């Protein structure tokens, strides 16, 4: 929509910080060091290239908005999260104790707070045992 | 109830679909009945047994198509046990399956016969047994590993063919007038065929001092070309077989993983679609059109999250060997480069 | 004397049980002798040789029992050489053993034929046979690798088999009625079968031109599709005694049985069984509920120590590979990162 | 025993450092750095384990009684015993020179004294020729 | 124009040579006309389909002599598309390839057919069948793997052969006088031949008690030692089929070739052949007999670099495995050797 | 002259021993001769080409053992070109090679028909077929794999060889009164026996439909088991063939190998034996009982030499592979320890 | 020529610093430093081995005028420098963008400069259209 | 004979430092530092190896005279002398240039000088050539 283009926009702006019509791998670094986070230059050039589909290095506000205006269903992430799940899925069954995951999402690499994971564990372990249907989650979600 | 209903739908729906042991068990078991069902027709075909065929056969095939019709449609109903499939229209769609569609076919077709017609009933139990295998992925198996020896399994086939040719021709000179076994080329391309293929019907051989002596010279070669191909793709299932299981030994995409979900839920919490959701909303809020930064930071994080979870899906086994051996040496290099300029930084002290 | 009988027991009663090259030889000659009385019944079978037989056979069998209770008594009664066995209950529950079981079972079976019968008689001199290996680890053996390879292994014979079909189905309709060979539909079945299986009676084969066209496309393909599983399981034996030598070669569990062992000692000199030891109660009263303290402490060590070893006892060829291999780099990092701290310690100097 | 758990009780009270019914491996580290011993925090966890069957991370005395009041014919150590025998015995015979098992167990890893090894070559080498007849000797204890 | 008519002459000239997927398919559909024309010759041996026969194949024929000097022509004239055939005598040697040669030969004969022929003529569409591979690396990867199973290879046939021999002699004695099928030597020559074979005619074979007796024993020697050498060159395919794919793995010789073609364009602009180009000229005029010092600086480099180029062109997966795998060994040596140099150096501060 | 006399007697002697490449393509040249001699012996076992044998035979075989005494002298005679045998004694001894010493007594014996005698004429030229062969590495290489394969070969004989004892016992009963083909229990025993083993002589064969039934289920069991043996040895050569070229890629015995010959002639030297040289004498009086102290240090050194090279003879791929392995990890950890002990040195400062 | 000989003895006397008639590796470690280059000893003594052919370590007048007489067709570098573009040319149709080929021949190993690398484009794509025909370049020059 | 017994007894004590009856690995460091090599505890422990039979770390004067008294032809090093000049002999002829053999035994390891690898081709290169007929050598020497 004209709303949603039109606030990408600004926020392009925002994150185009040399205001070039692309955001640049230093806009990034410097953006990611605002909110807290180092992000390294190998990152925001991934970041780019994931943004990025004409493959300029800089990403511009129409590959910014490809990429905000998909969601999870528009991931054709079904496969890739059950994958995921079916990993952190020892036992093959389709759950998996959210202690567990909060243990290793919440603890693994870029990892989240307890509130973050908790709330994963409401939103995925549906009926609230602690053993989130993860398939069932991802197809309420990737779907 | 209702909640429990649908649980128990989409759990009987990979029931259906790709058992562990159990229900694996439970299909052998339809593989069985079908099987025999088979074997039964094939005693039907001579009549010293028909009387004490039809009853058998007849009721057990209805019983067949039953269960054929009961886990049909468990299948379909269990159909939006998936995400796609719901409703009617979703399912629908899942119906669109060729092979769920030329099953239910092949299915009323089945239930034609109700009412040349055995031959066509042979046919059938045929093309119920290619039904086995669901996703076929044997012949996805073999397809693979025969195209990843195309090379040497053409040039094992064509060389050896030609030492057919060569030998027939030969033999054919030799005891064509002396054997009337040996009249026509064709007949020594039959006999030299089948005698490289180490069958020997022996309907028809040499009987020439002359043959027999250049035969065992094109023996020796032939029969170990034509076996050549089945040592070749037996060996090289059991190697994959290995590296697939060397591959199980080593994925470690956990840590791609774990950062993709992690990504994917900043989004999920970014994502409008539920603001009641907090714990990361409060997160963005707390960690530093401010609702679209961080939304948006999550979509490219969390994009660069997805191509390098799904990079990292196949690490492989020498793959990952050379990497951090590479790694590894080259890594040794900076680290002694920065001892090297820690000291002598030191040295202009 | 008592001492050296019991030991003698011992000894004698491994001798029975698992020898190095000695007495597997001395078991061989066992089977020599199991094995011609077989083939001896064998030519008991005519009776044009009838005359020449039952001595031999019968005196020979005889023979047979005798040394047959010999090793058996000598089994039960050095089954107290291990340690649940012992004075009479113990070795019982030795009896207990299914193998020792039914074992005396058929002992007493061949005892009772020294007053149709000759049937039974041969299928005696087979259960005997099936006597050789004791353990059975053949058996074992053999199903770890068909197991191992049991997707592939199915595909292939699945696939061809339908090559069969499919094979049997064509020429039936292709020589039917132009060769009285193939008459039914299940004498095809079971021409093709043997067909594909290399072995080549030659009493049915096909004589149409048309035949014989589709046949030998068919060859090419059922032949090497029949031979695929019998290279298969031999290059996977070949591989597995490969890799077998390989962990043979690679133990490293010489320190965990080590401290295994040692904690293990500490309890038993801390296991107040005996208290008159005093070198590691001395130890641990010189090393610092007293007792249950150096107890306990070795309880908690020594258990801790059960589960290193036995975790320790199966460390692997590419497995020890990438763990030393991640370590040594990971190690690498922790290693340059220290050098990085202490340099740079100095650097604030 | 009654007296077999209090005096239980009265040890793991002097294990149990901070007294919460279990022995968490910090009480482990402090202890047996009092005996002289430094354990590592994952040399404290894997007892723990060892002990540990709830999975708290800290020994209740449920665990410490379970493992105290086991033996060596408690322990079906019978083949691991003789496994690590036949490591140490080369040849396979069921025998290996004490002076040898002197030089691995009281000098691998977590070795012992002179006089300890002494005395296990009393009891473990039954004809007392060095040669232990590991195998005796296992089954001697290990039953 | 001429222009983009030369460059769809070398375009359509590797079209001819190697192509990828398309042309392949392409002359395989080549391979289908000509394999056709084979077998309805084959038809054409039998009087019984005669009529039936001259006119598809004899037009048919004429076909293929047609495209075949179509390619002929096409490879012909597009011999300039490579650097040395051009104009008339480079191509000219080109005509001096003997596998051009020959084909143009034997294409004149086909042609002298327009006007025992039939015998020649099989004999041709044979040798036309031979020019199915044009490179023929088929014949060079079998004689590969063969000459490195050398020794293996002869020690297999030359055993199994003496079983040959043996178990004929002892056969020959134990039924020549009572089975009339052995009569002479050489008849149990021929028999056992093709029994350890797996051939199994059938038409002779033992009777006497005494020669199936020690028959079954040689027969479990021969016919494993004959099938030995299949399963050899299968698994030896295999493996090296493996290994090759891992060496795809492994090239990294990106950094030589980069080099390599560096100093080669070094050298071109130093080349005088154009001392237009001046931007490496006016480079090594500016990263200072000036002119040979530049050209002549160039081809020592460049000679080195063509030498590190080919060299760096092998380099194999343990081969560069050990040599890294010494390399990083030895480099930490000399890094800790420097740092116990540079630590020391601070020593005596 | 005298001295290029020897020399060339030398030479000449591992010209007999074993040649690079020409004299062994001269030694084929004689095993043509001797298999062709073979061959035309085959053809004399029949009557119809008698007259037209003798002269060939007899004159060729007369050659034959003209050259196999000259070999024969050259071998004896050039005995010497190694160090051992000399003058008349030691060579003497060398005629006390066991293959000398037979070779030398059929040689005689070939003499001695020089004036059932055609049979021992056959036997004499399989016996000289054996030597063709001289050192038998052919034996050695096959015993190697065997045994090192010993068990998985045992447990697969074994097992299918029950699987026949069972087929044979099940048809006997199905079959025996039916058909004339199986009436003794031995005679499904054979049938059986060649059944498996993929033969197919097809003079007995089922024809109860309950027989036909049972087998085919037999059929694809032992047609499998049997094939086992030969495609197991296969790949076993195919592996041991890659592992031996990959030592052959690795063997870094350089270094011991020059240390060892080092010492040697620093024994050499100090070797009283030969005073008059003095390079290692003067080396070790100037590197500095001193005589025996030169004398006794270079056998302590030269001996510690002898045992590090013989160690060092024998680094296998991943023997050395995790050598270093573990090697380099441990190197690391003690470059480490070394590092932090040296800026924790400095952190006192 | 006459006059090619004696230019490179010219050219030869500067590169030989010695003058023993032969070129030494530290005659080349001074000259390449000379122009800038720092040339080990392995690659001077790898610059011997390809021009000296008698194998003394010092590259004497008739090697260095051997090597010098020598053209890219005088190589025999078609099949080595198509295999080298062929592995820069990774889709193997005969092409491959002049900025990939520069990005790699100016920046990989002994790098060019860009001016150099425009220069290979022109004589290179022939088209001129980035995508250098490099079997038809190669052809033109190792001819 | 009595004159080497005795002598080899005064060149023991010589070696014999501590006078034991044996010579200890300290003995050897001590010794051979003196003739100016650094000889490690290893190296002295193989040299009793080598020389000590009954196995006790210390070289008897037994054990040093059954060393002494052997000669290369009492040393079965035939096969052995002629696999190590097989390995530097790299066609396989049976001879290698003595310049090689110099340029690896007189530098390689544990190295010699250029006399005494010179005397080496002397009485090796048997012709003269530089090619060492090797198997010649150590047919003459080890036997
Ligand atoms: O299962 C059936 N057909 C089929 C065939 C192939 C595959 Cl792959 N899957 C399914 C089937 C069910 C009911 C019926 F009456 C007749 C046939
Ligand atoms: O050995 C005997 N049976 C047996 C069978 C299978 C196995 Cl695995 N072990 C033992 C046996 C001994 C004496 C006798 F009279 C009859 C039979
Ligand atoms: O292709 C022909 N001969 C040939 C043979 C072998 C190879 Cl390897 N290549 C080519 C051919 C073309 C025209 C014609 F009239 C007759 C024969
Ligand atoms: O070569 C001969 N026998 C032999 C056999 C086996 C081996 Cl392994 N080596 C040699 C031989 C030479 C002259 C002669 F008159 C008869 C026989």
């Amino acid at each position: 929509t004209e709303e949603q283009i039109a606030e990408f926009k600004e926020a392009f702006s925002l994150f185009d910080k040399d205001g070039d019509g692309t955001i640049t791998t230093k806009e990034l670094g410097t953006v990611m060091r605002s909110l807290g986070q180092n992000p390294t230059e190998a990152e925001l050039q991934d970041m780019i290239n994931e943004v990025d589909a004409d493959g300029n290095g800089t990403i511009d506000f129409p590959e910014f908005l490809t990429m905000m205006a998909r969601k999870m269903k528009d991931t054709d992430s079904e496969e890739e999260i059950r994958e995921a799940f079916r990993v952190f899925d020892k036992d093959g069954n389709g759950y998996i104790s959210a202690a567990e995951l909060r243990h290793v999402m919440t603890n693994l690499g870029e990892k989240l707070t307890d509130e973050e994971v908790d709330e994963m564990i409401r939103e995925a372990d549906i009926d609230g045992d602690g053993q989130v249907n993860y398939e069932e989650f991802v197809q309420m979600m990737t779907a | 109830r209702n909640a429990f209903y649908r649980k128990l739908q989409n759990f009987l729906y990979n029931v259906l679909e790709r058992p562990r042991g159990w229900a694996f068990i439970y299909h052998a078991y339809v593989f069985l009945l079908v099987f025999s069902c088979l074997v039964l027709s094939v005693f039907s075909t001579i009549k010293e047994y028909e009387k004490s065929s039809e009853g058998a056969l007849y009721i057990l095939e209805i019983v067949t198509i039953v269960v054929f019709g009961v886990e049909y449609f468990v299948r379909i109903w269990a159909a939006g046990c998936c995400c796609r499939y719901r409703g009617w229209r979703g399912r629908l769609k899942f119906a669109r399956k060729p092979f769920c569609v030329i099953d239910i076919m092949v299915l009323i077709a089945s239930i034609a016969v109700l009412a040349s017609a055995l031959r066509s009933l042979r046919f059938l139990q045929i093309l119920r047994m290619i039904r086995m295998d669901r996703r076929g992925g044997t012949w996805k198996l073999l397809g693979s590993v025969v195209y990843a020896h195309s090379k040497e399994l053409v040039t094992a086939w064509y060389i050896g063919f030609l030492c057919l040719i060569l030998a027939s021709f030969l033999v054919y000179l030799a005891e064509k007038g002396e054997n009337d076994h040996f009249d026509t080329y064709a007949d020594a391309l039959w006999w030299g065929l089948i005698t490289l293929t180490t069958i020997g019907y022996g309907d028809k051989y040499p009987q020439t001092w002359n043959g027999r002596l250049l035969a065992a010279t094109f023996t020796l070669i032939g029969v170990s070309f034509f076996a050549l191909p089945a040592g070749i793709l037996g060996s090289g299932f059991a190697l994959k077989v290995q590296e697939q299981h060397r591959q199980k030994h080593f994925e470690k995409r956990r840590n791609p993983a774990a950062g993709l979900i992690q990504s994917a839920w900043r989004f999920y919490a970014t994502n409008l679609s539920r603001t009641d959701l907090h714990s990361t909303w409060q997160y963005y809020e707390r960690t530093v059109g401010l609702k679209v930064s961080i939304r948006a930071v999550c979509v490219m994080r969390f994009l660069v999250s997805k191509r390098k979870f799904k990079e990292s899906l196949r690490p492989y086994d020498v793959m990952d060997v050379i990497e951090q051996y590479s790694a590894g040496h080259l890594d040794m290099l900076s680290r002694i480069k920065s001892l090297q300029s820690r000291v002598d930084q030191i040295v202009g002290r």
